RNA sequence: UCUCUUACUUUUAACCAGUGAAAUUGACCUGCCCGUGAAGAGGCGGGCAUAACACAGCAAGACGAGAAGACCCUAUGGAGCU
RNA sequence: CCUCCGCAUAAGCCUGCGUCAGAUUAAAACACUGAACUGACAAUUAACAGCCCAAUAUCUACAAUCAACCAACAAGUCAUUAUUACCCUCACUGUCAACCCAACACAGGCAUGCUCAUAAGGAAAGGUUAAAAAAAGUAAAAGGAACUCGGCAAAUCUUACCCC
RNA sequence: GCUAAACCUAGCCCCAAACCCACUCCACCUUACUACCAGACAACCUUAGCCAAACCAUUUACCCAAAUAAAGUAUAGGCGAUAGAAAUUGAAACCUGGCGCAAUAGAUAUAGUACCGCAAGGGAAAGAUGAAAAAUUAUAACCAAGCAUAAUAUAGCAAGGACUAACCCCUAUACCUUCUGCAUAAUGAAUUAACUAGAAAUAACUUUGCAAGGAGAGCCAAAGCUAAGACCCCCGAAACCAGACGAGCUACCUAAGAACAGCUAAAAGAGCACACCCGUCUAUGUAGCAAAAUAGUGGGAAGAUUUAUAGGUAGAGGCGACAAACCUA
């Protein structure tokens, strides 16, 4: 026979059946956004259209992205938005010579950061990319605040962002005693930001952990039915009672 | 046997003693709980990716230094979801023959009466 | 007493747990069904016990109580009057004793009867107001009864004398509970004088 | 041995069915129904085949096409199978080429 | 009891008890010669030697001596229409030894009946058959054949 | 090479009702005679209409 | 080859197999050094047997006895023919106070005595 | 071993009783000589022979049975190795 | 008359010549009734053997071979102490057979202990006859390798030389 | 007249519709189906190849948005086999069926059972009374091959012409395939029953409809356009690739064991010689006792020995006192 939904559907029929369509609505949606990264291992097309050679005629043209693999030492990482290439190439650049299989790598380098919302030091593992977009954005702060998760490329990324997230957000006292002027100053360098703050938790979370956390959100041990009934009868008795 | 029907009375009064005792016992822990299924458990699912009610098993050290326990897999490793999919086709064809089958009966018994 | 039967069984005049039955339908037999009228159970009228009308075969208009109702198959036995003749005594040297034995008939070779003209008619189910439900003759209008008939348990309740291991009405039928908060196991414990003073100590439940 | 012994059951055809009845009835909708619908539109079936005829190569990579992503596993191993035969034979095989 | 989770004891804590037990023994004839004092069980799977000898002394008041068992396998050789293999069930049996110079023979249950009451269901199709048969066995080699039944 | 024979039959009848059952075989005669009519030594010799 | 569909019972391996195995029949005790097995008399189920002399209840019943309409016990039914007569008079003279439900029967926490009810301490 | 073989015993054998395979088989009412012919005939031409039917042997023929020749060649069919 | 067998343990197997009934049938390479079976009933009883141990430090140079002289090399198969903790006890499992791996009731394969011909265990001939051919033996006049590729085989106990 | 024969209905298939399942108690990741104890390891990765290109070496449709049309067009390509879009267009909510199979068919299915395999894995066969079998009655026979009733008669592809007569007379070199050509002593076939092998386009031809227009959008058109009819087989390698499963045989190794009488003992990878390991030569056997055995005869038998148990190394590999040896006949 055939299937009621087609098989590619299932994964958002889950999403809509159970604990999943308990999780919260912006969680939700941000799961289902599903955004395009930008440009890092191939140049875009500028236009929508283009003329070509050999004939004078506008003809449209799309960018179409190359499938980078990214191996769980970036998720660890803080790369850029880049990964590896596992492609193939041709011997001396020319079609009719061996289709060999190629795999390029980036540079990867050990380097030492400062969050002024963390007031800690991350020793992590980067490369030129993510320096420079750091450098672009004024500061390790910006940059992960500003990136979004299909550019950040790193669930360490992604959960540094929660944690400066949930510090603006709650407003804690995040430097330390006998330094609120200070702690106000790094508080209002980010004001475009800080997400309220039951929205700021669920930030940077895989399904699982999702899951997870609305799991135990709804503990709940049940209650005995004693109380139950003794609230029901004690009602009745001062219906009864009060006619 | 003289009446062997003696033995399936006996049986079945003791079974209706046991329901009763169980039943008295099921009220009593609900009222003082909240609880059924006296046996604490939790729906898991297993290494073969289905979904078990897996009940406890009392023991008398905490389960992250119990070895043995930490050897079974309570998670999936996806490459048992093909397979998955592939039982629950197994089980819509076994359904679908079934009403087929009833529909036919049923429209043999309409045509002869 | 629990035996689960094949999913085409043929229900064949002897019950399914008889040394009979056994023989005629041993698990390795497979044959073609027979298919029956499908009627629910609240609108078979006749039971074991009532008088029928047998409206054809090799006696026809003549009047019969029926004997044995057999449901998986729509029959009902009438009491020795659609009858062929048999042998029971078999023998290698002499064979006998033959009797007349009935054979089953469809409900729409009988019809219902009712006490006052003695005549066939049809049933209708009609609930009463007052509670219970009972059937309505059709062109008349009367109440025809539930006959009548000793039960499956083989007994009479009236000549009934208690024996030596049944319990009587009355102390069987005493109450003796009271309801508390108590389980079974403290109630025993305490009317026995069980006293148990070291406690019950932290498990690991997973 | 190979024939019956015996004639088989009479088989009554009732001509004065519903269905033969009515069969051809709302026919010609579109020609006298001022072409608010199509004959083609009453035909029932497979959703990939209503108003189409096609091949038997053109049926499977029209199943494919329009169902074949809510089908079964086996059944769509089945059809790719199906298809790459029925390619090779229909564009290699035969004769008159 | 049977089919049922154990309270996990702990050191220093209380005793393990059974309210209603779960476990039924059959009081078997054996298949060979034994000691007078000699009573043999079939006991279920679960029970042993200790949980035995309590059943015997608690329920029974039967002063017990000596608790052995064994445990006997059920043929596995039977096979079914579908070439099937038929198992008889495991089980186990126990040899328990008497006490205080008990001994104990096993009873002679089924002899023996002498009953002779009046029957309607089965006894008069009995006479039936009876009194058919010593009236209908008159046969005579005399005639060879001829049907010993018309007057003439 | 595995097949073995069939039909185990028995060619007796037996008294299979009584041993359980809720109704009973339905009698249309009996065993004997209630009591024979002895008849008179010398009915041929009164064969006449009466003496 | 090996039998595959026979159940794998303690009757089957090398030396080793059987004795590891076992029937089904639960620990009373545990081994030590030299072998020797230490039963421990709390590990043994001790079968609670009451006393039938005066007892007048036979294990059937009287086909004279009147048939009735079944009816489950709930926790419910039990809570109305257990606490609610209490705590009606109770209310009824002013003394309910909803804060302390122990002398009504109700217990906070199950872990304090014996017979615990939900993690079942008890046997049977 | 042989000139140069012989005698006996056991097995096998043959007959009687019981149980009871396999390769093979277009159909066969299935002869010899000469000739012929896809070039080596039981079956064709010319002659000759010729009641029917078991059992035990033998191995000249049935280009005898077995294995779609391994030798040789061919295939824009393979594979191992250098 | 045979025994080069056998009895145990291990491993393997898993009720597989115990009783009763059916033997009308059915496998018995035929039969009686029991190894090539149907149903029911019954049995293997622990002392033998499995199933073990509270930590933390610490100790552990000198083979075995009658272990004594002597003699070696390939250099070896076995051990504690100190302190703390600890006073309940005999559970559970295997226990049968004419038996396992070889499609078989298969001249094959199968570890260890014990007597190495037995106190264990077994039967080469269904009956007859006395053909050929064939197989395994025994004996053989005179000769003694003349056989044959070759002393293959058999019988006797055997000298010398060569190649690798 | 034996063996047999025959039978409808279990079920199945293809659609439609609808998103579907799973704790009575107990046990089950250790040797699964095991009541009860102290290192807490852990998954995320471009398929390849057959095949086509008549070789092969770049290349060769197969991916999961309802249709249709644009269009097999633009494009790609040893520019060659072949590969091949998009913009744009527009895609009417409800109805429980069958010119499907009927026991060699239809699911492998009575069952993933029996059986085979160490394992992954492979994988069967089959049933038929009647209202009642609590009718065992007498009917229902008739029909394949194989036989029996009932062996045979000079001579010859088995018959045909005939004839008063079965034979005798006369005439006559089975069939299929393959070939220049076969009675060929070339292939295949014991025989019966059942099953078992021609699938479609461009363009033409015929027959209708309408007609400078045809067609139910798109397309064609200097009589065309629309519609129909008619049309291109079956079995078979040695291969290649991916992923699993295998060292209970065997090769080598690791751990911890066991065995080796007697005599000569030169001291001994010494000699004779048992058990034990191997397999020189002969004979038998060759569908055998045996998918490598038996009898005799032989080589070794305190060592580089033989051997029980558990473990390890695996196929683009392992292991090898290199035999292209062995890695479940
Ligand atoms: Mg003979
Ligand atoms: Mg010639
Ligand atoms: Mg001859
Ligand atoms: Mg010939
Ligand atoms: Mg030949
Ligand atoms: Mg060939
Ligand atoms: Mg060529
Ligand atoms: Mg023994
Ligand atoms: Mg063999
Ligand atoms: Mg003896
Ligand atoms: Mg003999
Ligand atoms: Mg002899
Ligand atoms: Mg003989
Ligand atoms: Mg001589
Ligand atoms: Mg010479
Ligand atoms: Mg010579
Ligand atoms: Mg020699
Ligand atoms: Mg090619
Ligand atoms: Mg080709
Ligand atoms: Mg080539
Ligand atoms: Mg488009
Ligand atoms: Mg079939
Ligand atoms: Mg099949
Ligand atoms: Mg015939
Ligand atoms: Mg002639
Ligand atoms: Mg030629
Ligand atoms: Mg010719
Ligand atoms: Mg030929
Ligand atoms: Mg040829
Ligand atoms: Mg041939
Ligand atoms: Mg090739
Ligand atoms: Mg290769
Ligand atoms: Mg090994
Ligand atoms: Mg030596
Ligand atoms: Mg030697
Ligand atoms: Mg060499
Ligand atoms: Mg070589």
């Amino acid at each position: 026979p055939l299937h009621k939904y087609p098989v590619w559907l299932w994964k958002r029929l889950q999403l809509r059946e159970g604990i999943c369509s308990r999780l919260p609505g912006h969680y939700l949606r941000s799961l289902e956004e599903e955004r395009t990264p930008t440009p890092v291992h191939y140049r875009p097309h500028g236009a929508k259209f283009k003329i070509n050679p050999k004939n004078g005629q506008r003809e449209r043209v799309e960018d179409v992205p190359i499938p980078i693999y990214f191996p769980p030492e970036s998720q660890r990482g803080l790369w850029g938005g880049e990964g590896w290439i596992l492609g193939q190439i041709y011997a001396n650049n020319d079609k009719l010579s061996k289709r060999l299989k190629k795999v390029w790598k980036p540079q990867l380098f050990e380097r030492e950061f400062y969050s002024e919302i963390l007031d800690k030091k991350f020793t992590v593992t980067v490369t030129m990319r993510t320096l420079d977009l750091i450098d672009e954005a004024y500061g390790l702060d910006f940059y992960i605040l500003k990136t979004p998760k299909e550019d950040l490329c790193s669930k360490f990324g992604m959960d540094l962002k929660r944690g400066m997230l949930l510090r603006l957000a709650r407003q804690d006292p995040q430097l330390h005693p006998e330094d609120p002027e200070r702690r106000a100053a790094i508080y209002d360098k980010y004001k475009e930001f800080a997400i309220p703050e039951e929205e700021a938790e669920w930030v940077g979370l895989t399904l699982e952990e999702a899951i997870e956390k609305q799991r135990l959100l709804e503990e709940k041990d049940p209650v005995p039915l004693f109380k139950i009934y003794v609230a029901e009868l004690i009602q009745q008795l001062q219906q009864q009672a009060l006619s | 046997m003289p009446s062997p029907e003696r033995l399936d009375k006996v049986v079945d009064s003791m079974d209706a003693l046991d329901k009763v005792v169980q039943e008295r016992e099921d009220a009593l822990r609900l009222l003082q709980t909240g609880q059924e299924r006296a046996r604490p458990g939790a729906w898991r699912r297993d290494i073969f990716g289905r979904i078990i009610w897996h009940k406890f098993k009392q023991w008398v050290i905490p389960w992250h230094l119990n070895k043995r326990y930490n050897r079974k897999r309570f998670f999936a490793l996806p490459y048992v979801d093909h397979f998955l999919r592939l039982e629950r086709e197994k089980r819509a064809r076994i359904k679908a023959r079934k009403e087929n089958l009833e529909r036919k009966k049923a429209k043999i018994l309409l045509k002869k009466f | 007493s629990k035996v689960t039967l094949p999913p085409h069984y043929r229900y064949g005049m002897s019950p399914p747990g008889s040394v009979a039955d056994k023989r005629k339908n041993p698990p390795w037999i497979r044959r073609r069904p027979v298919v029956v009228e499908p009627i629910s159970d609240e609108d078979w009228y006749l039971f074991c016990g009532d008088t029928v009308e047998i409206l054809e075969g090799k006696d026809a208009g003549k009047q019969g109580k029926v004997v044995q109702v057999i449901r998986q198959r729509n029959w009902v036995v009438v009491g020795g009057l659609n009858t062929h003749y048999r042998y029971i005594g078999k023998t290698m040297d002499y064979r006998g004793t033959m009797i007349p034995s009935e054979a089953p008939l469809l409900h729409r070779q009988v019809k219902l009867v009712d006490p006052m003209d003695r005549k066939p008619t049809e049933i209708e189910w009609r609930f009463t107001e007052a509670g219970e439900r009972v059937r309505v003759s059709t062109r008349s209008g009367r109440i025809i009864p539930k006959p009548e008939f000793p039960r499956a348990d083989g007994i009479v309740p009236e000549t009934w004398i208690d024996g030596p291991k049944d319990t009587s009405v009355e102390d069987a039928l005493e109450r003796t509970y009271v309801p508390c908060l108590k389980t079974l196991q403290e109630e025993v414990m305490e009317a026995m004088g069980i006293k148990e003073t070291r406690k019950y100590k932290k498990v690991y439940w997973y | 041995i190979g024939i019956r012994l015996t004639l088989p059951p009479p088989k009554v055809v009732d001509r004065w069915n519903e269905k033969r009845a009515m069969f051809g009835v709302y026919d010609n909708i579109g020609i006298l129904g001022n072409f608010e619908k199509h004959p083609k539109e009453l035909i029932r079936g497979p959703i990939w085949l209503r108003g189409w005829k096609g091949n038997e190569l053109q049926r499977c990579i029209r199943k494919r096409k329009m169902v074949g992503s809510r089908m079964f596993a086996d059944d769509l191993h089945n059809l790719n199978k199906r298809i790459r035969y029925l390619y090779k034979h229909f564009n290699r095989h035969g004769k008159f080429r | 009891a049977r089919n049922v989770v154990y309270p996990l004891y702990r050191l220093g804590g209380p005793q393990l008890r059974v309210f209603r037990t779960n476990f039924f023994i059959q009081l078997v004839r054996p298949g060979v010669a034994q000691p007078e004092d000699t009573v043999q069980f079939r006991i279920p799977m679960e029970m042993t030697r200790v949980d035995l000898r309590n059943y015997l002394e608690g329920i029974y008041n039967v002063p017990v001596a000596a608790v052995r068992t064994r445990v006997q396998h059920g043929s596995n050789k039977r096979r079914d229409h579908r070439n099937v293999r038929i198992k008889k069930p495991d089980y186990k049996v126990a040899y328990v030894q008497l006490a205080h110079g008990q001994t104990f023979t096993f009873p002679d249950l089924f002899p023996e009946k002498d009953e002779s009451p009046e029957g309607s269901a089965a006894d008069d199709l009995y006479s039936m058959l009876e009194e058919e048969r010593q009236q209908r066995q008159s046969s005579d080699p005399r005639r060879g054949g001829v049907p010993s039944w018309f007057g003439l | 090479t595995e097949k073995e024979f069939m039909q185990h039959a028995r060619k007796a009848g037996l008294v299979i009702p009584p041993e359980k059952s809720d109704r009973s075989i339905h009698l249309a005669c009996t065993a004997g005679i209630f009591d024979a009519y002895v008849p008179p030594e010398g009915d041929a010799r009164i064969s006449s209409l009466s003496k | 080859g090996a039998d595959r569909m026979s159940k794998w019972t303690s009757k089957r391996g090398p030396r080793s197999f059987r004795g590891r195995k076992g029937r089904g029949a639960k620990g009373i005790g545990f081994l030590t050094s030299g072998w020797r097995f230490v039963q421990i008399k709390e590990m043994v189920p001790e079968f609670v047997v009451p006393d039938l002399t005066g007892f007048k209840l036979k294990p059937y019943v009287s086909y004279l006895a009147p048939e009735s309409e079944e009816t489950p016990l709930t926790a419910a039914q039990l809570f109305s023919e257990a606490v609610a007569p209490a705590i009606e008079k109770d209310f009824k003279d002013g003394t309910f106070d909803p804060d302390n439900l122990e002398k009504y029967g109700f217990e906070p926490t199950q872990e304090g005595k014996l017979f615990q009810l939900y993690p079942r301490n008890f046997l049977r």
